[PDB]
């Protein structure tokens, strides 16, 4: 099956979702699609990694992190697109919440 | 003449695209390795025609990764929750220096 984060986003694909980061970034948005991908490295590279990722449509930034160290916020803050890649491989969130506040996924 | 989108050529990278095309060497090696790749309909010419029309016309989610709703079926997505395939109109174009590939994605 899917990893626990991708599984959660698919389970709640019909929900507005709040994603939080340890950095203090908080966004709200909706799942657009899910796709099989990798980290661009050669298949011979010992760091080559395949993973599933979500395309996530950000409808509002609810909290800006006080530092700019995360890849997700560094993409969003340019405003070239409100779609962003979400995965466990690269700059994972710490929590997924429903809009009633219920925590449906938390990082391990 | 190959156009460019954000510095990447709008040209199929054959080996990368073939990982999603049944009966190709690269597809058959993915399946032998225990993967179940989403299926892209047609061949590398189908992929080049879709790239010509849609590359740069979708929404980027990361440098070198663009989601496109193609408005018609382009393949079948492998649903890991069921182990079966679902027809899809959506794809993620993965760009590189040696060309791009269309990865069918979840509808």
């Amino acid at each position: 099956g899917y990893d626990s984060l991708i599984e959660t986003l698919i389970k709640y694909e019909n929900n507005d979702l709040i994603l939080e980061w340890t950095s203090g970034l908080r966004i709200i948005g909706e799942l657009d699609t899910v796709f099989e991908t990798d980290n661009g490295l050669d298949e011979d590279d010992n760091n080559y990694t395949e993973y599933d990722a979500a395309a996530f449509k950000v409808n509002k930034i609810l909290s800006k992190p006080i530092q700019n160290e995360g890849n997700v916020y560094n993409w969003l803050r340019q405003e070239k697109s409100s779609l962003v890649e979400i995965s466990l491989y690269d700059d994972p969130p710490s929590t997924v919440l429903l809009t009633d506040g219920q925590r449906v996924w938390k990082s391990d | 003449p190959y156009r460019e989108v954000h510095g990447f050529p709008v040209k199929v990278k054959p080996g990368a695209q073939e990982k999603h095309i049944p009966n190709t060497p690269n597809y058959k090696q993915e399946i032998a390795n225990g993967k179940n790749k989403s299926i892209f309909y047609g061949d590398n010419k189908t992929a080049q025609e879709l790239l010509d029309k849609y590359a740069g016309k979708g929404d980027f989610l990361k440098n070198g990764r663009e989601r496109v709703d193609f408005g018609k079926p382009i393949g079948k997505y492998y649903d890991r929750n069921t182990g079966e395939y679902v027809e899809t109109t959506k794809g993620l174009i993965h760009y590189g220096k040696d060309g791009a590939a269309i990865v069918p994605s979840r509808p």
